[PDB]
């Protein structure tokens, strides 16, 4: 039983994320096909730039604003800048604009959301000056609403390019996300790519890598049908007409009884996809953005990722028939994202419950083969032997998504002790739980019998697995203490923040 | 914020090429528009050619040549088939993208200027 | 520490098969390493049959396929059946357990504890 638990699981993983490699390998060879036949000195698609923010650190908001006026597309209609201020602090962010842009900051009484006329003309008279507003706190979605009236202000915008207020942008990455929306008439949406700059840190290491292979395999094997998800919140680019259909529907939403407050871009991307229209991932265009360092932040994020997660996969299963024969492999990825945790799951407890070291030790081999082999991958598309540090984020998958799915699903279904412990209650009876079964799988099996082939290979195997853990923390460790794991960016963003 | 230097220029027959180069000192942000003003003795300020720091090109020709180093923060233009009502006062001007992104022609849009030459 | 105690045996006509059976007391058994071991009228222990925690089978030489050895940690004993009973096997067979041990298995001294032990005698 356990022989074919562990071989189904080993090929139930690597089959699929091959076919997820050779998938997107497919979409990159169409994506750089298109490009290849773009003339020199392309301007076109005219595109309107959004940003909101809320409380960001001056620093990194100057840094993001002169890198997006560091672009090199020549066909911007207007930047257009929300903050959800209007109270003191963001008079700050407001001045920081004003050090990097022109002196239009203006102070609007109510959210457009919520105006009884929803037109971008009531707080703006200039469609051709840089503008940014300061608005009542609601969250992004409201503030978002009030980017897109005042990029659909203008008739001659035909596209609009979502940049959070920390992601800084390269030289060409508003040019490589409007030009798929030229390339096919039913492409209505485009996604850019996202990077983690502070790899420092162990967690941020590990996280840099997680965004990698979610962006580049996860991603690209979808939009290979045209049929991506998630457009992403750091970088992505709409057209303004499926943008003036779908903004009606996405201020209002509801899942039981209760406004969302959490998402934002996941259903936008979800409202698009159940209009039979098409969107597509590329590559080319990256944009740099910041992870969370502290372990229990990550785990909030993962959470209140997967809240929004639990719902948007029924709506995206409620929507795939539109598409037509393109949507059995998103319900398919769907079901293999369902399935995969329950799997392991009831991997883990039945290699628990049944305390047998053999079965221990081949699904810890297995997994570190499957690792190293995805790790690999990575290293080979990415240029950079770093990549396999993800043989390590195992153990965060272990420990800081699994519980922060748990508690996602027994939290949403249905003084500070309930405001603590309704998100780290459960993170802390799993870890006591996996302390508990380590120990007692330990202790119920305490013997040494050398004579037996079959102990000296689970001895033998738990040892270089644990040797192999301690050379790759010993890298690691070299590497930070060399500086060796910090990104060019990285580098260059310390020295500034010294020169300041 | 950024400083404009010319240099170049002087009493050439009409048969020549001039080259005139504008160096700037600050940052440029790869968006500014960078153009060239003609003053006539007796006359005003006038269009002769400007172009995006990233890419571009607006003369007036097809004589005229600009080009852009874009590494050193200096740029050069130069001149083919001189006339005799050609001489007059070159000034280097820099639009910023601050106030907006559209391209204008006017001489009052442009915010930082340089010394003349010839 | 475990308690063995020994069961089975009896007179068997040459040709027949004949069950023994140790049973072991003790706070986990399953971890133990169980051996059968003879002594001839010659007086020599030898290694004879062995079971590993891993439900392993050691046989020794002569006896690779005569004699078989079986685990059961729902009642805790190990239990050795022989078949085609030869007149050299007239001997006491005793049941031994190990917890800690090496590369040797097959000498009397690498077993830590012991059992009384059983008589069969054959019969031509
Ligand atoms: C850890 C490294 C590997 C073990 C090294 C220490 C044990 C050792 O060196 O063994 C020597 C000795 C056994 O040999 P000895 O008894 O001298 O042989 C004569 C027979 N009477 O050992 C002893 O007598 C002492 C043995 C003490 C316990 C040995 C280690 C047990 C480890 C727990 C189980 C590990 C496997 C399960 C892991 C599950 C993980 C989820
Ligand atoms: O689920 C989401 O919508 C967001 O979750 C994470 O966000 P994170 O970086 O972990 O934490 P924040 O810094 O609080 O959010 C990122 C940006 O969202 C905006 N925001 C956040 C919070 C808020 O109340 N209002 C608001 O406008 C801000 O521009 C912020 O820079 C992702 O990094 C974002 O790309 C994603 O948009
Ligand atoms: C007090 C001390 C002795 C406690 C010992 C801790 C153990 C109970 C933990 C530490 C490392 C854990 C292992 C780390 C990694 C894995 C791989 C994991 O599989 C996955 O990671 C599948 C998902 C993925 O591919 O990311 C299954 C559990 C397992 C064997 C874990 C089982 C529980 C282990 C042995
Ligand atoms: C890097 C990135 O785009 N992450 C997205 C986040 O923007 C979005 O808000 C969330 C859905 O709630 O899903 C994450 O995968
Ligand atoms: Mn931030
Ligand atoms: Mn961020």
């Amino acid at each position: 039983s356990a022989v074919w638990g562990i071989s189904v699981y080993g090929v139930f993983v690597l089959g699929f994320y091959i076919a997820q490699i050779v998938f997107s390998e497919f979409n990159r060879m169409r994506l750089s096909d298109w490009i290849s036949l773009r003339p020199d000195n392309w301007n076109a698609t005219r595109v309107a730039v959004i940003i909101a923010g809320y409380r960001e650190d001056p620093f990194m908001f100057k840094k993001c604003l002169e890198s997006v006026r560091d672009s090199e597309y020549g066909n911007v209609a207007r930047l257009i800048c929300v903050i959800d201020g209007d109270e003191e602090e963001d008079l700050k962010m407001a001045e920081i604009y004003k050090q990097v842009y022109n002196d239009n900051v203006k102070k609007p009484g109510v959210v457009l959301c919520e105006s009884e006329n929803k037109n971008g003309s009531t707080i703006d008279s200039d469609v051709s000056k840089n503008i940014c507003i300061l608005q009542p706190h609601r969250g992004k979605r409201e503030s978002l609403y009030t980017g897109f009236q005042l990029a659909s202000m203008d008739p001659s915008v035909h596209a609009v390019v979502l940049i959070d207020s920390d992601t800084v942008l390269e030289k060409n990455a508003i040019l490589e996300v409007v030009y798929p929306l030229s390339c096919d008439p039913n492409i209505k949406a485009v996604a850019g790519e996202c990077k983690i700059w502070n790899t420092d840190t162990i967690l941020s290491m590990l996280v840099s890598w997680r965004y990698f292979s979610a962006f580049n395999v996860e991603r690209g094997a979808q939009s290979l049908w045209k049929t991506v998800q998630c457009v992403g919140g750091p970088l992505g680019a709409y057209t303004i007409d499926i943008i003036n259909e779908i903004k009606d529907p996405w201020i209002t939403q509801t899942f039981l009884g209760n406004k969302c407050t959490y998402g934002d871009n996941r259903r936008l991307t979800n409202e698009v996809l159940m209009r039979g229209k098409k969107i597509v991932y590329t590559p080319f265009a990256v944009g740099w953005s910041d992870s969370p360092t502290n372990v229990m932040r990550y785990i909030v994020q993962q959470t209140r990722w997967s809240k929004s997660w639990c719902r948007e996969i029924w709506y995206t299963l409620g929507s795939a028939w539109k598409h037509g024969f393109s949507g059995i492999y998103l319900a398919f990825e769907c079901m293999y994202q369902i399935m995969y945790f329950f799997l392991v799951m009831y991997l883990f407890s039945y290699i628990a419950i049944k305390a047998d070291i053999r079965a221990q030790t081949a699904t810890v081999l297995v997994s570190t083969l499957v690792t190293i082999i995805k790790s690999s991958y990575l290293a080979l598309r990415a240029k950079n032997l770093k990549a396999f540090y993800f043989v390590l984020y195992t153990y965060v998958y272990f420990f800081c998504m699994i519980p922060a799915r748990i508690t996602a699903m027994f939290t949403m279904f249905d003084a500070r002790v309930w405001l603590w412990a309704k998100q780290f209650l459960i993170t802390y009876m799993w870890w006591a739980g996996v302390l508990a079964a380590g120990v007692y799988s330990i202790v119920d099996n305490w013997y040494f019998d050398w004579a037996d082939i079959q102990y000296r290979f689970a001895l033998v195997g738990i040892c270089s697995y644990l040797v192999f853990v301690s050379i790759v923390l010993v890298i690691y460790l070299i590497g930070k203490i060399t500086t060796w794991n910090y990104t060019p960016l990285q580098k260059e963003l310390i020295e500034e923040r010294y020169l300041h | 914020q950024v400083q404009l230097v010319e240099s170049g220029g002087g009493l050439v027959q009409a048969g020549g090429s001039l080259r005139l180069a504008c160096a700037a000192s600050g940052r440029i942000f790869s968006s500014d528009t960078l153009a060239w003003f003609r003053r006539a003795p007796g006359k005003e300020r006038e269009f002769v050619a400007a172009s995006r720091w990233s890419g571009g090109g607006t003369d007036y020709k097809g004589r005229f040549t600009f080009s852009r180093d874009n590494t050193f923060n200096t740029m050069c233009l130069e001149m083919n088939s001189l006339k005799p009502e050609d001489t007059a006062v070159y000034y280097c001007a820099l639009r910023t993208a601050r106030d907006s992104y559209y391209y204008t022609r006017n001489p009052t849009g442009y915010d930082y200027w340089g010394q003349g030459t010839q | 520490q475990v308690q063995l105690v020994e069961s089975g045996g009896g007179l068997v006509q040459a040709g027949g098969s004949l069950k023994v059976s140790c049973a072991a007391s003790g706070r986990a058994f399953k971890t133990y390493r169980m051996a059968w071991f003879r002594q001839a009228p010659g007086k020599e222990r030898e290694f004879v049959s062995g079971i590993s925690a891993l439900e392993t089978t050691y046989y020794a030489d002569s006896v690779k396929g005569r004699f078989t050895i079986s685990r059961d940690n729902t009642k805790n004993t190990v239990s050795l059946q022989m078949d085609s009973l030869k007149p050299e096997d007239t001997a006491v067979y005793y049941c031994a357990a190990r917890r800690y041990g090496g590369t040797d298995y097959t000498t009397t001294g690498s077993y830590d504890y012991w059992g009384q032990g059983t008589q069969v005698t054959v019969s031509s």
